[PDB]
């Protein structure tokens, strides 16, 4: 969830 | 590789770390006289277990966010697949923070930097996890006895993160390749700087594993006691990595 957002 | 490509990797990793180190070493060192008073320590011990767990969760998340940004800047990390990036960060993010934390640890009085001032381990007594606290303190004490430079920390943390043994890796060989390059970079820098004596003295990987395990265990003990606190007041990222 949050990790995906931080990496994009 | 070749001798020139490795040195290029050395500087690029060191650069990637500098840009994401959270707090400059000088800043931490300048603050070493700033120690919590007896009254402030008692104040910390008077706080509720849950408020204190909430505060540690928030600071842990802050630190981790810099490790995420470090990985994004780390060479070859973004060239791995979305699945592997996430796997590597779920297992290694906390371990990297654990290593970085030795920068904020003062071996002379056995205190850590926390919320603007330095305090010893008694500061954290409200958490009700003394064994974990001692372990963390012992770990930082053992790292400080190595007298790490920033460049050394940069290169060692790259390696902690880029670990090809992590379960769930789809492109394992691709991660093995990057690992080996960073290994060469680290070991080359140690050779060049006459600091290879530290290879033997770095903690086993099972020591970091143990600390992170302890963290998750103590968190699950706490979450069982206060489910709604974790649900309502804990950072989402922290919950994502740890519960
Ligand atoms: C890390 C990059 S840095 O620039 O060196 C930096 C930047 C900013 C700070 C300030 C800071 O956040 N200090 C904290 N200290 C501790 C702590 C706590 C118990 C013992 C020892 C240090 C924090 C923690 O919450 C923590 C850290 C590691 C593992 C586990 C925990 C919480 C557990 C007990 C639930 S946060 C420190 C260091």
């Amino acid at each position: 969830k949050i990790l995906h957002r931080l990496l994009q | 590789a070749s001798l020139t490509e490795i040195e290029h990797l050395v500087q690029s990793v060191c650069k990637s770390y500098r840009e994401t180190c959270q707090l400059r070493l000088e800043d931490l060192l300048r603050q070493r006289s700033n120690i919590f008073s007896r009254e402030e320590v008692t104040g910390y011990q008077r706080k509720s277990m849950w408020e204190m767990w909430e505060r540690c969760a928030h600071h842990l998340t802050e630190a981790i966010q810099y490790v995420v940004e470090f990985a994004k800047r780390l060479s070859g990390f973004m060239e791995l697949c979305q699945n592997d990036q996430i796997v590597l960060l779920k297992a290694g993010a906390m371990e990297v923070v654990l290593v970085r934390m030795c920068r904020a640890y003062n071996a002379d009085n056995r205190t850590v930097f926390f919320e603007g001032k330095y305090g010893g381990m008694e500061l954290f007594r409200a958490l009700g996890c003394s064994e974990l606290i001692s372990s963390i303190f012992d770990f930082s004490h053992s790292l400080s006895a190595l007298h790490f430079s920033e460049d050394e920390i940069a290169l060692y943390t790259a390696l902690v993160l880029i670990n090809a043994h992590r379960p769930g890796l789809q492109e394992k060989r691709k991660v093995e390749q990057l690992q080996y390059n960073l290994e060469l970079a680290f070991h080359h820098h140690l050779c060049k700087t006459h600091r290879q004596s530290i290879l033997a003295k770095l903690p086993p990987k099972g020591k970091l594993r143990s600390l992170c395990s302890q963290h998750v265990e103590r968190l699950q003990i706490f979450q069982h006691l206060h489910p709604i606190v974790v649900q309502a007041a804990f950072p989402p990222l922290y919950k994502e990595l740890f519960s």
